[PDB]
RNA sequence: GCCCGUCGCUAGUACCGAUUGAAUGGCUUAGUGAGGCCUCAGGAUCUGGGA
RNA sequence: GGACUUUUACUUUGAAAAAAUUAGAGUGUUCAAAGCAGGCGUAUUGCUCGAAUAUAUUAGCAUGGAAUAAUAGAAUAGGACG
RNA sequence: UAUCUGGUUGAUCCUGCCAGUAGUCAUAUGCUUGUCUCAAAGAUUAAGCCAUGCAUGUCUAAGUAUAAGCAAUUUAUACAGUGAAACUGCGAAUGGCUCAUUAAAUCAGUUAUCGUUUAUUUGAUAGUUCCUUUACUACAUGGUAUAACUGUGGUAAUUCUAGAGCUAAUACAUGCUUAAAAUCUCGACCCUUUGGAAGAGAUGUAUUUAUUAGAUAAAAAAUCAAUGUCUUCGGACUCUUUGAUGAUUCAUAAUAACUUUUCGAAUCGCAUGGCCUUGUGCUGGCGAUGGUUCAUUCAAAUUUCUGCCCUAUCAACUUUCGAUGGUAGGAUAGUGGCCUACCAUGGUUUCAACGGGUAACGGGGAAUAAGGGUUCGAUUCCGGAGAGGGAGCCUGAGAAACGGCUACCA
């Protein structure tokens, strides 16, 4: 008797085990961000394949719908917010397109490597989990 | 206990259903008053939500309405003498609503003497005064005046003794006194 | 199940409390009263949750014990007391009046009030009948009984009362045009004259309601509070004035106000 | 040792269900009865004790029965009692016929006297006074506010003949 | 149903607490009390003309019409003074997107106001269980009689 | 070349089957019938007809 | 207020509608799953935004539509209006 | 977030299944295991069985204190502080647990009570109680009988208790009271009219019955019986009063009586004040607890409409010993075959009744992501049901209660 915790989780793995060009994409990915996992990716197509989902159905409503209109910016400004979708495709046709890579460019892990400050996406790592 | 739930009785498709829970006292039922003549004996029952009924067996004195007369009267209770629901309950006498009984006349009797100076059947100033106002309805009704000379008033007990512990009636008149009359010939 | 339930279910509570989910298991419930359980609002709840007062429960009934609070007049020292809408709350310490009165989300506002309004309410007739001993009385939505209410007074007529006295000083008949409060329902909160009332004999009358934006809406009857005239109010109404704004328009105000 | 009860007849033990306010039983709770063995009240050579409650005296006198002596713990509390133990009428005053019990405190001899219940009272008389006052009050109130009403209800009335006189 | 004999009983039937004075000469013998059953429902002749009894009679009875207030056609009159009704239905199936005819059958009692047939659509009224599964009063008769008379003889 | 069935071996499954076979569970006739409740009585005792 | 009304399906809009879950807005729990918080100052006697919205369908209720598909009508005239 | 691959042939295209692949608030097991936060957990099988401990008790200034209890001071020779025990009151019907039963049942959404009960909370609500009505009734206040206790006891043994002696009340049981007025019945008289009258009783609330009012669909007349108010004595009656609902025999009131007569304060705490004829007179402050009736609130009980999984190797079912309806009663809080008596022959069914299965509590919901679907829900919230099995019942507003009792079975 006590309202449940409620979870959810944060990652989705993919349907074809062995496919040796998503293997080979992932690790390249893997080995320019800093990352450990494969999960690490696996998060964020999770988290872009939502984004897109939503978008996706948006797009099905009347241009100008209320929630559309509504829902539709938020998402924008959200994504605009921390630089994942640039400031002139704004309009959500956009963040239909949208990488994985536009994703992992922003991390705390890269965003200190990209200004010096490591030089090395994995001196960027151990500085990060060190304080 | 006695129980008036439905969910013992089969259905209207003619259906068996299994026990669902098992008794409450909120569909509880308790026995028959049956009340009978005579010496008053009258015990309380506790039903729901605090609250009394009282519950006549043994009964002797009613109040009685004669209701065209506008008047009523406490009288002795003769006997029972029809009911329409079981004829043991009139062998027995038992008081129960709806029973025919016969009650006393004298009581009655009296008061119409006096109101209306007159007598059935067969000196003061004012009094005369009010007599003489009343007559031209004085003209009672033959099937009820014949009665009391025999002492005795037919009359419908119209309350509920087992409920309330009163066995209370009215006076039979008219059509009504028309139709336990026939009953009670054509059946004697 | 065999009697009178006696706890609350925090998650069964009503949720214009605006309690948390977690912290807990129960809510209070609130005791009988002039207010129904779930249009109500218990002291425990405003002593703490809005007004901040207490920061524990053990805290509310220390504040209560000292008859600090009382509701419409009189002291009250019930920690789940059901407070409601139309009632008057009033901290004699810290000279603070309060009248309890929705949203425009259906909640409960902390809305401060003026002393001397502090000193009358207004009651939904609910019904109106004829006691023992001839003597007609008339009955409020908040439970009280006013014996010799004016003959005019029919049910659903709102009612102006004294509270220092049980009197009534004013009523105000169901009519087309009149200020209405919406106590119920999705509208609830929502603030608007009246424009008609359907009928339907043998159940719920509709009352066709437009605000002071030019917007319309609809409720059952049960759920309509006469409070005055298009302009003239007969109390004072919380800020936002039961108009309701769409989800943009909300945003756009408060994203309008944005430069510290 | 099982108890005699009063009235069984029978000079032997059975299973009784008792009630409140019965002998050989104290209910834990409010409509308990508990089914309980119990000795008949004839006597047989089974018993351990017999009670006896002498009722003559004899001839000569049982040792620490009719030459020992022993004093009734407490004394009248109700304001009438102590009139009856003593017989005073309503007016010798009772407080100073209530009994009073000496006890030391070591060098301090102490004396507590019940407390009088029944007895009539100026603050009683007050509550006496005050209820009758209410009632009357309240009912002179009652008609007021009747009048009140059917002068509002009568001068209605000529409102409604006084418009029905204005068309 | 009723028909005919009116007082048929052990009991004498009676109208409760509708008193006639003998000794007061009138003329109609029985006075008799009616109501307007609410709604709009326009209490039939045959109730204020009658001179039948029943007490579960909306108009001249002590039951009360509130609640639902159902159509139905009739499909059994063989119960004294009480008649069966089947209510057809199309019932919803969404996997198919389509219906399928359903029915529930409904015991509702019947005024000697009414003459009921077979075939007749009546609109009945909810009032208090009546009986073990009847919570249904015939209301009014929106039929007659289906055409009855116009398949006579030949020419 | 393929290939059918009887006959013989090992192992497994289910069927039939004297035992008017056996077990569990739900209802249930007839007979016996605890207990409390209600009721006709009773009256240890104990009061002013009542407990 | 009276006096009387062929009967359905379908569709629309709306009322009545628990929270939690779900979808989803706002908010930098250090991130996040969460939570419903929080955010500004004179941080010495206080100011302030919130705690949305969507879905919630079968059935019942209330309103608009009159295509599609049913039902009923006047022929032994016991037809219609006055 | 609309994808498939391996396996039949010599090779081929098919059909088709086996296998692979991915998720699982989906369980187990194995191996391995450092950090943060979060945190389910004897459901599945056996609603099988349970050692021991705990899970229900509770006191305000304000019901009861002579503890032979503690405390002393502080005005207290009735009591007065504090307070064990005990009585009284309230609570133990909530909560917590589980999922055996249960398939039109429960449950959901939606209804109904003009079909009932309702401790409590809240707001209203009570001038009437006696009596052949001058030698008058305790109201400045009526009765005992009990716990605790003291003391004599019993039993191996339990929250076993007996005999004897005390004493309380907001326990038990009794029992007085208050203004004026009007309306009713009676009626000593007196006098004949058109007729009038002193004075006598009755009329709180509740209970039970009978009777009446509770108008209103637009307007008018005559007559019979009783009989009101005003005569400019042939006569007139003029103004005439009406609540709610869709609907009532509704709310409310009036008449005649009824009742082993319900309620109408014999209670408690603070303050002690006015007033003159100086009675310890008569008044009198704030609020506690109670009290009948109505309303309200927390409820409850029934209840309308529609919606359940598999099954025909279940087709007819229902009245034995109610099945379906009618009348009357009885019983209930109350409707109702709920039960009984009389009477009738009804009720359901291929639009699947009835029966069987369920390793079935129902719902909010969960898992699976083109869509349509498929599968699951013992389990944090709502509803229901149960406490080893059955039944019965005491108390009480509320239980057919099991950390209550009684009986049977185990
Ligand atoms: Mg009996
Ligand atoms: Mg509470
Ligand atoms: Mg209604
Ligand atoms: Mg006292
Ligand atoms: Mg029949
Ligand atoms: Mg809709
Ligand atoms: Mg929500
Ligand atoms: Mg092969
Ligand atoms: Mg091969
Ligand atoms: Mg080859
Ligand atoms: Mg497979
Ligand atoms: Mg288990
Ligand atoms: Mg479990
Ligand atoms: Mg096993
Ligand atoms: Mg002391
Ligand atoms: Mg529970
Ligand atoms: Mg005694
Ligand atoms: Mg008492
Ligand atoms: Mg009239
Ligand atoms: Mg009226
Ligand atoms: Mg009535
Ligand atoms: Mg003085
Ligand atoms: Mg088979
Ligand atoms: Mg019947
Ligand atoms: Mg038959
Ligand atoms: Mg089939
Ligand atoms: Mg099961
Ligand atoms: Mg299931
Ligand atoms: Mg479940
Ligand atoms: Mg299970
Ligand atoms: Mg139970
Ligand atoms: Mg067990
Ligand atoms: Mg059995
Ligand atoms: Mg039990
Ligand atoms: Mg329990």
């Amino acid at each position: 008797p006590r309202a449940p915790r409620t979870y959810s989780k944060t990652y989705s793995t993919p349907k074809r085990p062995y496919e040796s060009s998503r293997l080979d994409a992932e690790l390249k990915l893997a080995g320019e961000f800093g990352l450990k996992n494969k999960k690490e990716i696996y998060r964020i197509s999770f988290q872009l394949s939502k984004i897109r989902r939503a978008a996706r159905d948006l797009l099905t409503r009347d241009e100008k719908d209320p929630k559309r209109l509504f829902e539709g910016n938020a998402l924008i400004r959200r994504l605009v917010r921390v630089g994942v979708l640039s400031e002139d495709k704004k309009k959500l046709d956009y963040v239909l397109a949208l990488k994985v890579e536009d994703f992992l460019e922003r991390r705390l892990q890269t965003q200190v490597y990209k200004l010096g400050l490591a030089k090395s996406v994995h001196h960027a790592r151990v500085l990060i989990t060190q304080r | 206990g006695i129980s008036r739930d439905s969910r013992h009785k089969r259905s209207a498709t003619g259906a068996k259903r299994a026990q669902f829970r098992k008794k409450r006292k909120f569909e509880l039922g308790r026995q028959p008053a049956n009340t009978k003549i005579g010496a008053k004996r009258i015990h309380s029952v506790r039903t729901r939500g605090g609250n009394k009924k009282y519950r006549a067996l043994r009964i002797e004195t009613g109040n009685f309405s004669w209701a065209s007369e506008g008047i009523s009267k406490k009288t002795r209770i003769a006997g029972v003498v029809y009911h329409p629901s079981n004829n043991e309950l009139v062998r027995t006498n038992t008081l129960t609503k709806a029973a025919i009984v016969q009650i006393d006349a004298t009581p009655f009797r009296q008061w119409f003497e006096a109101h209306y100076g007159q007598t059935l059947g067969k000196k003061s100033k004012n009094a005369e005064r009010k007599w003489a106002a009343r007559a031209a309805s004085a003209k009672i009704e033959s099937s009820v005046e014949s009665q009391f000379s025999a002492g005795r008033l037919y009359a419908c007990i119209s309350s509920r003794p087992g409920q309330s512990g009163r066995c209370d009636g009215y006076i039979l008149e008219g059509e009504e006194l028309a139709f336990y009359l026939r009953r009670l010939t054509a059946k004697k | 199940a065999r009697g009178p339930k006696k706890h609350l279910k925090r998650l069964a509570a009503p949720h214009h409390w605006l309690l948390d989910k977690l912290s807990g298991c129960y809510a209070p419930r609130p005791s009988a009263g002039p207010h129904k359980l779930r249009e109500s609002l218990p002291l425990i709840v405003f002593l703490r949750n809005r007004l901040k007062y207490a920061l524990n429960g053990r805290e509310v009934k220390a504040i209560l014990m000292q008859r600090h609070v009382k509701v419409d007049g009189k002291v009250r020292t019930d920690t789940t007391y059901p407070a409601g809408f139309m009632d008057v709350i009033t901290l004699d310490a810290t000279n603070e009046n309060f009248r309890l009165v929705y949203d425009v989300k259906g909640r409960f506002a902390v809305h401060r009030i003026t002393d001397e309004e502090a000193s009358y309410k207004l009651g939904k007739v609910k019904k109106v009948q004829l006691g023992k001993k001839g003597v007609p009385y008339v009955v409020t939505h908040d439970g009280r009984t006013i014996r010799y209410p004016d003959p005019n007074i029919k049910v659903n007529d709102t009612v102006k009362i004294d509270l220092a006295s049980g009197k009534i000083t004013d009523f105000i008949k169901f009519d087309a045009g009149k200020l209405v409060y919406v106590t119920g329902g999705r509208n609830l909160g929502r603030i608007g004259t009246i424009v008609h009332k359907e009928r339907h004999d043998g159940g719920f009358d509709l009352v066709h309601i437009k605000d002071s934006l030019d917007n319309t809406f609809v409720t059952r009857l049960n759920n309509v509070f006469v409070i005055g005239e298009q302009g003239k109010p007969y109390i004072s109404l919380p800020k936002g004035k039961g108009i309701k704004l769409s989800i943009a328009e909300e945003r756009d105000r408060r994203r309008a106000q944005q430069g510290l | 040792g099982f108890p005699m009860k009063q009235g069984v007849l029978l000079p032997t033990r059975i299973k009784l269900l008792l009630t409140k306010n019965v002998s050989c039983y104290r209910p834990r709770r409010d409509g308990e009865r508990k089914r309980k063995s119990v000795r008949g009240a004839i006597v047989g050579p089974d018993l351990a004790v017999l009670a006896l409650v002498i009722v003559k005296k004899g001839e000569q006198e049982l040792e620490g029965l009719t030459d020992t002596t022993v004093p009734k713990r407490l004394g009248p509390k109700r304001a009438n009692n102590i009139r009856k133990f003593f017989g005073l009428s309503k007016e010798d005053d009772v407080r100073d016929f209530v009994i009073r019990r000496e006890v030391t405190k070591g060098e301090k001899t102490y004396t507590k006297a019940p407390k009088i219940q029944r007895l009539v009272t100026p603050q009683r008389l007050q509550r006496k006074r005050h209820q009758r006052a209410l009632k009357v009050r309240n009912a002179q109130a009652q008609r007021e506010a009747a009048a009140e009403y059917a002068q509002l209800l009568a001068k209605r009335l000529s409102e409604r003949k006084a418009e029905k006189a204005e068309i | 149903s009723t028909e005919l004999t009116v007082q048929s009983e052990r009991a004498f039937q009676k109208q409760p607490h509708i008193f006639n004075n003998p000794k007061v000469k009138t003329s109609k013998r029985t006075k008799r009390w009616y109501k307007n059953a609410g709604l709009g429902f326009k209490t039939p002749k045959t109730a204020i003309e009658g001179s039948y009894i029943d007490k579960k009679c909306p108009f001249t009875g002590l039951v009360s019409i509130r609640g639902k207030i159902l159509t139905g056609t009739v499909v059994s009159t063989k119960m004294h003074r009480t008649i069966v009704i089947r209510r057809a239905y199309l019932h919803y199936i969404p996997k198919y997107n389509r219906y399928e005819k359903r029915h529930k059958n409904v015991p509702v009692h019947v005024s000697p106001a009414f003459r009921v047939q077979v075939g007749d659509i009546v609109t009945v009224g909810q009032c208090r269980p009546i009986s073990k599964t009847v919570r249904f009063n015939v209301v009014k008769v929106s039929a007659a009689a289906a055409k009855a008379n116009k398949q006579f003889a030949k020419f």
